[PDB]
């Protein structure tokens, strides 16, 4: 978890833009993620995670450039919401008493508020005569009509 | 018994998967009057 | 849930009106024809405030469009976003104002105001709780200064308990374009200053001087310099539609804003401006934000603030942000300017801040500014009332049809009764 | 079986129960929903939760609060938010107009006509438990409906129920920042009600809590989000006795008595410890010894004001988690020894503590880190004779030229009712001198 | 649709079974529902800054620059791409 310590005082990609978090996270949120700018590079210096005795006075190659370490060691290395939910879902309703508005609702009569803002977010989201009838009762019954 | 998180702390670190769910009038004879559908 | 009735009367208010119903269409995802057609879900659970619903899924808007020609009226069935208004909201006259204040407010304006009040109170006693009205006019004009005086005067006598937004436009010095401004002028704020909540003041020549430093537009023409007011317009009553984290209805700003009964006069503000190659090298931040909006010259009035005092300010906030920054930076610049903000009152400065900033910004802000340096606004009026009113010119077409001499020198008293308060809290 | 109920009244009361709630169903593992989860299983007692919530005997527990306010704009996010399975649907009572920062419009014209259901939810409530114990009424001073809703109905209330103490947990006004232009004119009149029918109102305000989330937490932008989950833990580490077994435990009722010298004297100060972010806790050693010496800096009270100027009349240490009795009384008395820290002669016994069984706890995504133990210190003291005094030198420069008043006279308040509250803070701030000096 | 061909902007009529002009007289945006880009941004010509000379006519005042910074793309209709049988989206209206 690469992060810096609180009270550091270098730069660091959109730190003055988030709001409402430490510098911890803040850093660590913005050390892993480039977003718009480039990602932290990929060489990073910050945050890490003999054949002759001394005293010899011949010419060895390449020895005056390395330095801070001793003549052997130095011939060594010379060398080397609802409304966005869907319509089978349970939870597309209002509870009651809602200000909030809601389309298709005024239209809807009879129904509670939670089935009837349900049905407006489901709404948002998509004989032969008399004569003829009682005539010849004798063969044909009324019930036979 | 116990409960479901239970059984997983028991096999992840001990290894063991022990799941035991231990639980803890006939009509009076006929007589002879009448019928049988009568009677009864 | 609460609701705000619309009207627009006269040239200059009818434009920078459907200008604004374009804006807000926009804002909260309405097509041109009336069809909701968003993202998000949070424009939708107060669309009520400034649309009807209608049979089918199709929004209308509660405006009422009233002039004396029939000219402008087809301009505004002709726009772009002039398809939404309803056929029974179009009342209009057919004789011409002639840029006469007598033309609307006495002779023609008394045969249409029957008709006009009807429409209006038709789409009132539909809302189930009002909280006031909006109206865009213009104080140099024959309707927009006859008619906008006459209308809030007769509603106002019948709805005693509301709050009335009058959007004036004011007359200009150097963009004057009537020879007979100071009259229509001076007749119009004898009303103003008694029947009205609170008024924003808006010349021609702070915008173009906006639309030359701050945006540096070549040709800046009509449809961009209205839009400038139209997003003060839409900013100011942003906390009754969005959701939010300290808000601020519009009698909110009433009680804060307004210390005594006439002295209400607001300058306006918008305050993310920049123009099109900076939009790279500028730091949205809300310390940039904040010294864009006290700049002397992000206002939107003939007034140079540095010439008086400061009474309150107030400026709604809009966007994701913290309170600290807004809460040290709003007291930073109240300390640092200690002389213009007045010493009898502390704690000028009113914030809000809502949840939802517009689209194709990060953050927005309305700047709203009330100052003794408005005084400068109605003196030049009334200096060139004088210089008019010795020699009588102008008179006859006033005096023609039932306006007297005596009803002139009481307006310039009441201007002269105005601007008296400012200059005696100044000192 | 020791109940309580909480009443969120203004947007300032109520957004910061927004934050209370957020503690108190991961406090005893129930979800959002209100259904205690089946996998899972928490440490928490069947009578734990009795003090904040109900038990309904098809399993789903709910809430013991009522949600007003005049406005829609603030309970419609809670309505729609992730507890709208949680509380009841009456309990969330809904306006039509806001009080707009005006005390006469909520206590006058519009507070009028909903106070009926207001406290007909309170009578619900109250005859459901089986033993009362008192009220946590929250909002804020400035506000017109933290003033203005707040006024009648402790004055309804105090009528109907006679000697339940009430704990009134107000948004102080900062000296420098500010919000509304209204402060000193809202503020002053609360007071003249609170004085009679509030036992003891803890005290918080915004500037103090700014500076402590900048240099304790090391936050650069703080919003509201982060001041309501550090006032929502000082609440739950005074009621944490009722819930929990310790030591000793503290009620209710007994620090109503230890606190209240005088019977107009009984406004103390919130102070939270250890206050601190993730990456210092796991660093230093938080023992006993030193949370208690983080209380006493004048840099850690959670009100813009300094204490060493006042002298402390009552205090109260309130410790959670682990913790033993003699390391306590070690800490109290090296701070007895003190020069800087003053005591009244009169009083010489002024510490008071209490010990439970519970470290703090942490939400997900929080900002305060997992720490072993927590101490809350509620301190009565003359200091705020000094926050007073500005307060009412804004009165005095705002009344002298009746700036602001019209707005107040025009829904129902005369004008002889400002000159009898600005008369009141003459004698409190004339108590506060007459208590501090020595006999 | 009436179209100008000197200035490639568009009037729309109607005909009733008239209501005159049903949009007015500017040229049409091609690619959906334009939203209203914020003020400042749709510049013919952009500028890196003025004079910082006090004296300056105002409209001949302005240092013009080689960059297309900020520049909004728009497509509009023209001649070229309506035939007879293209759908044309109307301000919304296919
Ligand atoms: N710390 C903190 N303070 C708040 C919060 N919300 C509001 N306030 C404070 O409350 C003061 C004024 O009260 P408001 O909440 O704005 O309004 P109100 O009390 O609800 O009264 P009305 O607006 O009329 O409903 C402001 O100065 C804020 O400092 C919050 O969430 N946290
Ligand atoms: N900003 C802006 N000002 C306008 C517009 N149309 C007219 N005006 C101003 O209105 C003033 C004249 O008002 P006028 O049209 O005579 O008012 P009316 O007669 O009542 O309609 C002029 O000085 C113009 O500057 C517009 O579209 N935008
Ligand atoms: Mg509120």
């Amino acid at each position: 978890n690469p992060h810096y310590i609180p009270g550091y005082t270098g730069h660091c990609p959109l730190l003055r833009f988030s709001v409402g978090q430490t510098y911890g996270q803040v850093t660590g949120q913005l050390l892993r993620g480039p977003p718009g700018l480039a990602w932290p590079p990929v060489h990073r210096t910050l945050l890490p995670p003999s054949s002759m005795i001394p005293g010899y006075t011949g010419f060895v190659p390449r020895a005056q450039f390395i330095f801070a370490k001793n003549c052997s060691q130095v011939w060594a290395e010379a060398l080397s919401s609802p409304y966005s939910m869907d319509d089978r879902d349970p939870r597309k309703f209002f509870m009651s008493g809602f200000t909030g508005y809601v389309p298709c609702a005024r239209f809807l009569f009879g129904s509670s508020f939670p089935v009837l803002t349900n049905q407006a977010l489901q709404e948002f989201g998509q004989g032969h005569t008399f004569g003829h009838l009682t005539h010849d009762a004798l063969g044909l019954s009324t019930f036979q009509k | 018994d116990c409960d479901p998180f239970t059984r997983r702390y028991y096999k992840e670190k001990f290894g063991i998967t022990d799941l035991p769910r231990i639980d803890v009038q006939e009509l009076p004879p006929y007589n002879g009057f009448g019928l049988v559908e009568d009677s009864a | 849930m609460r609701e705000i009735v619309h009207l627009q009367a006269g040239q200059c208010g009818n434009q920078i009106g459907a200008k604004f119903w374009e804006v807000i269409s926009d804002e909260h995802g309405i097509d041109p024809t009336g069809t909701y057609h968003g993202d998000s879900d949070l424009q939708l659970e107060r669309i009520n405030v400034y649309y009807n619903e209608a049979t089918g899924g199709k929004y209308v808007p509660r405006a009422v469009l009233v002039d004396l020609e029939p000219g402008t009226m087809d301009s505004v069935r002709s726009g772009p976003f002039g398809q939404i208004f309803r056929p029974d909201n179009f009342v209009f006259g057919q004789s011409g104002a002639g840029n006469n204040w007598a033309k609307g407010h006495y002779t023609e304006g008394a045969e249409l105001v029957d008709s006009v009040l009807d429409v209006v109170r038709k789409e009132a006693e539909s809302c189930d709780c009002l909280q006031g009205f909006q109206l865009t006019h213009s104080l140099g004009g024959g309707t927009g200064s006859g008619m906008g005086t006459l209308l809030i005067s007769k509603i106002r006598e019948e709805y005693p308990d509301r709050i009335m937004n009058t959007f004036s436009v004011v007359p200009s010095p150097k963009v004057s374009d009537t020879v007979v401004e100071p009259y229509n002028a001076t007749l119009s704020v004898h009303q103003l200053v008694e029947n009205t909540d609170e008024t924003y003041c808006i010349d021609n020549e702070a915008l173009y001087d906006i639309c030359f430093r701050t945006l540096k537009l070549t040709t800046p023409t009509y449809g961009d310099l209205n839009h400038l007011v139209s997003a003060t317009m839409s900013g100011v009553t942003t906390c009754l539609r969005f959701p939010g984290q300290l808000n601020a209805d519009l009698r909110k700003l009433a009680v804060n804003m307004v210390p005594f009964p006439r002295l209400h006069f607001f300058m306006p503000g918008f305050a993310p401006l920049t123009s099109r190659g900076s939009q790279q090298y500028r730091a949205l931040t809300v310390p940039e934000l904040t010294q864009q909006m006290f700049d002397a010259k992000n206002m939107m009035a003939a007034c140079d603030p540095r010439h008086g005092r400061y009474l309150t300010v107030a400026a709604v906030f809009r966007g994701r942000m913290s309170m600290k920054e807004v809460d040290e930076q709003m007291l930073n610049v109240q300390n640092k300017n200690s002389s213009y903000f007045v010493e009898w009152i502390p704690n000028n400065v009113k914030t809000a801040v809502c949840d939802i900033p517009p689209r194709g910004l990060k953050m927005s802000a309305t700047f709203i500014g009330n100052s003794t340096a408005i005084q400068e606004l109605f003196k030049r009026i009334s200096e060139q009332f004088t210089a008019m009113f010795r020699r009588k010119a102008f008179l006859h077409w006033y005096t023609g049809e039932g306006m007297d001499e005596m009803e002139f020198t009481e307006a310039e008293s009441n201007m002269n009764d105005l601007v008296s308060e400012y200059q005696q809290y100044q000192d | 079986m020791r109940e309580c109920i909480s009443i969120h009244v203004g947007q300032a009361g109520v957004q910061i129960g927004n934050a209370c709630w957020e503690l108190y169903c991961l406090e005893h593992g129930i979800q959002p929903d209100g259904q205690m989860p089946s996998d899972k299983t928490i440490g928490g007692g069947d009578d734990s939760f009795n003090t904040f919530f109900s038990e309904t005997g098809a399993g789903k527990h709910v809430p013991r609060a009522v949600f007003v306010d005049l406005e829609p704009t603030v309970i419609d996010e809670v309505r729609t938010g992730t507890y709208r399975q949680l509380f009841h649907p009456e309990q969330l009572i809904t306006g039509k107009e806001d009080a707009a920062n005006n005390y006469a419009r909520g206590h006058y014209t519009i507070g009028k006509e909903i106070i009926d259901l207001v406290l007909d939810r309170i009578r619900k409530l109250a005859d459901q438990c089986t033993g009362l114990q008192g009220f946590l009424v929250f909002h804020s001073f400035g506000g017109g409906t933290g003033s203005g809703f707040t006024s009648l109905l402790m004055e309804r209330l105090s009528v109907d129920y006679g000697k339940k103490s009430k704990l009134e947990f107000s948004i102080y006004p900062a000296p420098q920042v500010s919000t509304a232009v209204v402060e000193p004119y809202n503020s002053i009149l609360t007071t003249h009600t609170t004085l009679e029918h509030s036992d003891c109102a803890f005290m918080v305000d915004n500037e103090a809590i700014y500076d402590i989330c900048r240099r304790n937490l090391d936050i650069e932008r703080p919003t509201y989000t982060n001041l309501n989950r550090l006032i929502g833990q000082i609440v739950s580490s005074i009621t944490a006795s009722l819930r929990f077994d310790g030591a000793l435990n503290v009620d209710l009722t007994e620090f109503q008595t230890n606190l209240v010298p005088y019977p107009r004297i009984h406004f103390p100060l919130a102070t939270y410890a250890p206050v601190i972010s993730a990456e210092k806790a796991y660093h230093e050693q938080l023992s006993v010894a030193e949370i208690t010496n983080a209380c006493f800096e004048p840099a850690n009270q959670m009100v813009k004001c300094d204490p060493r100027h006042g002298k402390y009349m009552a205090c109260c240490l309130l410790y959670r988690g682990d913790v033993v009795p003699k390391d306590v009384n070690a800490a109290i008395a090296t701070i007895k020894t003190k020069r800087t820290i003053q005591f009244v002669d009169w009083c010489p016994t002024g510490f008071k503590v209490g010990i439970n069984y519970q470290p703090p706890t942490v939400v997900p995504g929080g900002d305060l880190a997992k720490v072993q133990r927590a101490v809350c210190m509620l301190s009565n003291t003359t200091a705020i004779a000094e926050a007073w005094a500005r307060l009412d030198h804004k009165f005095d420069l705002m009344y002298a030229k009746r700036a602001f008043v019209h707005w107040y006279v025009g829904e129902g308040m005369e004008e002889g009712e400002f000159s009898e509250a600005r008369e009141d803070m003459a004698a409190l701030e004339k108590d506060y001198e007459e208590v501090g000096v020595d006999s | 649709l009436h179209y100008f061909l000197c200035d490639d902007t568009i009037e729309i009529k109607e005909l009733l079974p008239a209501l005159k002009m049903f949009l007015r007289r500017s040229k049409l945006p091609k690619n959906c529902p334009p939203r209203v880009y914020q003020p400042g941004q749709i510049t013919d010509r952009a500028v890196l800054n003025s004079y910082g000379d006090f004296i300056k006519n105002q409209a001949d005042g302005y240092l013009f620059d080689r960059y297309k910074l900020g520049k909004v793309d728009q497509e509009f209709y023209k001649d070229s791409d309506l035939s007879l049988g293209v759908t044309i989206n109307v301000w919304g209206r296919k």
